[PDB]
RNA sequence: UUAUGCUAUCAGGUGGAUGGCUCGGCUCAAGAGCUUAUGAAGGACGUGCCAAGCUGCGAUAAGCCCGGGGUAGGUG
RNA sequence: UGGAGGACCGUAAACGGUAUUGAUCUGCAAAUCAUUCGUGUGACCUGCGUCUCGUAGUGAAAUGCUAAUCUAACCCGGCA
RNA sequence: UGUUCGGGUCGAAGCAGGGCUGUGAAGUCCUGUGGACCGUUCACAAACGAAAAUCCUGGUAAUAGUAGCAGCAAAGCAGG
RNA sequence: AAGUCGGCUUCACCCCGGGACCCGUGAAAAGGACAGCUAAAUGUCCGUACCGAGAACUGACACAGGUGCCCCUAGCUGAAAAGGCUAAGGCGUGUCGGAGUAAUUCAGUUAAGGGAAUUCGGCAAAUUAGCUCCGUAACUUCGGGAUAAGGAGUGCCUGCU
RNA sequence: CCCUAACUGGAGUCCGGUGAAGCUUACAUUCUAGUGCACAGUCUAGAGACCUCUAGGGGGAAGUGAAGACCCCGUGGAGC
RNA sequence: GGUUUGAUAGAAACGGGAUGUAAGCACCAAGGCAACGAGGUGUUCAGUCCGCGUUUACUAACCAUUCGUUCCUUUCACUU
């Protein structure tokens, strides 16, 4: 079952680089990859919750957050779930 | 909508059963030397001189 | 799921909406797939399953709010107005119902018998050639030169 | 506006039909002649020597 | 020279059979008052309307409304549709 | 095992030359030589169980009838 | 008051094509795109139909246009 | 082509490579491949010999895994 | 499931009437009406799908062009069918990814002090900009020049004429 | 413009997929001078030069595009 | 350059900064009979933010691979 519930705050601010239409889906790559180098798995085993895409896509594709705390549990089988957290 | 009138309409009908592969029979029968056809078309490209 | 598509333009016709107001229950997924006919869509429709989104309209609060205001007189002012003056107020119209506004009260006048022919003559001339502002204006000239014959 | 492909997208029309008689595409809809076989201008089919070469 | 070439049998000219009506693949020289006096000739029953459209096989098809009821039946049976 | 390369040969791929074959073409000679309103030639459309082209045929539609030759296969 | 004018401004309605001598220049395009511009109730623009053509037509006239061809089009023939 | 004399399924023509001869045009032979035609004497003919024509037709390189797949127009993301 | 009512406005659509202009004086013919009512029968033939265009046409193309257009188009702002933001409807349809993603380049934003010294030339860019009010020269064919020029105001709220 | 700087989006740069075209007798790591049809990477004598790859602007290849539209000639044309 | 024998990067907090006093609440507000009321004051140098530093192993610098042997072999300095 769950190896490993921990909150994470991951900073956004390497996505500022991209050119600025692409930020938000340049950001939900920063976070899928902080998720597999922190959980120590893999990029098809990091699922991202619907609050997470909502809240990394809520002010357009361009001014995404500086930072986002989630929630991120890891089970036996690899897989990760991540949720927004307040 | 361009309104034909029954001759036009009948050639077009024949040009697009024309339109049509040579049957699989036909090149078993012919043992694959007809498998081609003159008439083969597409509707986009340069169009009837029928109509 | 396969294709829904060909379910979802087929429900779209039988809804008459667009295609986008159409809803599919995304866990009906293989119920909504083995529907083929209108009468297949029709028992989804009705038993819930496929559905016609709610229209998103344009909210009118905030321009009624400023219609009430703009009715009280505010929020008109010069620095609002961009179009002409006459784009704003035609003149024809002004003049339109100025004209006819002294005509009825002469009209009237002459019906109740405060105004006899020879000086409603003068005053329709007087009204047509523009004496007048209104008919505040034109009660305001008979009643400084007595043209009502009172009693 | 451009002599060629701009001018060239006008070509909604026709100017040759069809011919009856000579099954060709060229059966003018204003003179009501095919400028192959001549039906409409004449009874004749429509052939000149210089169709071909002078056969010498 | 018979109009009626033959009756056309698909999924929509068998839905015809549950409203009595029964459409016939015929000559398209021939016009709807021949196609129906060659139908009440072979059949034996009296045809209420006639529907025609030309296809783009170049075919003409025919759906015939009858007047007497089960007459399509009666008719598919005897051609050994049904 | 010195890569990237160069030269020659060999094996293979691509390609379709060469050779051989050919029911086609060309030229010459000898014959034969008109046809259509009793609707010609030509074209369009249709016509095959599965048939799209060509060919033949014309709603009797790759066909129908009669006489002769041919005779055991045929369905271009 | 009235509502005239080959009147005025103005639409990426429509028509035109100034300047950037910009983009493009084996292009999106055998001449187009962006911005900037001229006309925009009239000698206006435009559909469809119809007519006028090769020593001829058409031309508010540049030798412009007459099917990407014009100081005499195109096809075949004279022609090897 | 006429004519003389031949070769070939115990492997002709052609093809890749090689040996020998001849100043040479070329001839002959060997190995492999190929599967049915080929030479030779004396003569006679020609649609008879190609490295070139911005030659023609076909095939195929270097360029090169290069340019392009960028103005259209904010173009996608999550979950299943 | 309700399904009942009122009011305002109304284009760019329908009816009707008036006026002005001539400088093109602005079609013809079929058909219809003026005497028809009732009842049966008949009304054949052709087209009809779908695109109608930044992918169904045309330009050799799934071509940024062109092709009849609509006597087609909702809310706010606004003179407006301009521009902006939104409905309905149609779409994400025509290569991706990417670590500063260097230099360079196409198209933009901003730029101290100077302000055309640049350049053949103010080319390009910048300035001004709507509406209201005041005021408006030389010259003139008396029409104009004219939005000349040059000045002032403008938002929101409360209450009003 | 003095006199340029920073920044935005698209290209470019690097990666995956797809995938052309144009110059080409050959060879080719050149530079200087001379010579030569008097404007040479190849001749002559010197001087240099280890090879391969990537990016970059274009000095040269009298770069490529094209049987010079200027001039003359042709007992060649056309129009006027 | 660092890689647990560690402050390399990040989180958290704090320092040092940017902006300008957040939302809600209360009182006042020209006035309006009232409903309301732009805005002012206090709460409040607040609220929000930091591609800087410090402290701090809290998560991630883990797990490994590869060359330094020509490869197969016993043409061996070796081991079943």
């Amino acid at each position: 079952d769950m190896v490993k519930e921990q909150i994470y705050t991951i900073p956004l601010r390497e996505v500022r680089k991209v050119p600025a239409w692409k930020r938000a889906n340049r950001a939900v790559i920063e976070v899928r990859g902080f998720l597999v180098r922190h959980m120590k798995t893999e990029s098809v085993q990091v699922k991202l919750d619907k609050s997470i895409n909502e809240h990394l896509w809520e002010k357009g594709c361009e001014k995404p957050p500086l930072s986002i705390r989630v929630r991120a549990v890891k089970f036996a089988d690899g897989e990760v779930q991540a949720e927004l957290a307040q | 909508m361009s309104h034909n009138m029954k001759g036009q309409k009948k050639r077009l009908a024949k040009a697009h059963k024309q339109n049509t592969r040579v049957p699989v029979w036909v090149i078993v029968k012919t043992n694959r030397k007809v498998v081609s056809h003159p008439r083969r078309r597409h509707w986009r490209r340069r169009s009837l001189d029928v109509k | 799921m396969s294709d829904l598509s060909n379910q979802r333009k087929l429900a779209s016709k039988v809804l008459g909406c667009g295609l986008d107001r159409v809803w599919l229950n995304p866990e009906a997924s293989e119920e909504i797939a083995s529907a083929i006919t209108r009468e297949d869509i029709r028992g989804l429709i009705e038993e819930g399953t496929i559905k016609a989104k709610p229209v998103k309209g344009v909210s009118r609060g905030r321009a009624r709010a400023l219609a009430a205001k703009r009715k009280y007189g505010h929020c008109k002012g010069h620095g609002s107005r961009k179009g002409k003056k006459g784009a704003r107020t035609p003149k024809k119209e002004q003049w339109i119902k100025k004209i006819r506004a002294l005509r009825r009260r002469l009209k009237e006048l002459r019906a109740d018998g405060a105004l006899d022919k020879s000086v409603y003559c003068r005053l329709y001339r007087k009204a047509k050639g523009g004496e007048y502002r209104s008919v505040s204006h034109l009660n305001s000239h008979l009643e400084s030169e007595k043209l009502l014959k009172k009693e | 506006m451009s002599k060629g492909t701009s001018s060239m997208g006008k070509r909604q029309k026709r100017t040759h039909a069809k011919c009856r008689r000579c099954g060709s595409v060229s059966f003018n809809v204003h003179t009501k002649q095919c400028t192959s076989c001549g039906f409409g201008k004449t009874s004749r089919m429509r052939t000149y020597k210089w169709q071909a070469k002078c056969k010498y | 020279m018979s109009s009626i070439n033959y009756p056309f049998v698909t999924e929509k000219a068998m839905m015809l059979l549950d409203e009595n009506k029964l459409q016939f693949i015929v000559d398209t020289r021939s016009n709807k008052k021949q196609i129906l006096e060659d139908v009440e000739k072979m059949y034996g029953f009296k045809v209420k309307s006639v529907r025609t459209m030309t296809t783009m096989k170049g075919m003409k098809k025919a759906v015939l409304a009858f007047e007497e009821p089960e007459a399509a039946h009666e008719i598919a049976t005897r051609i050994g549709l049904m």
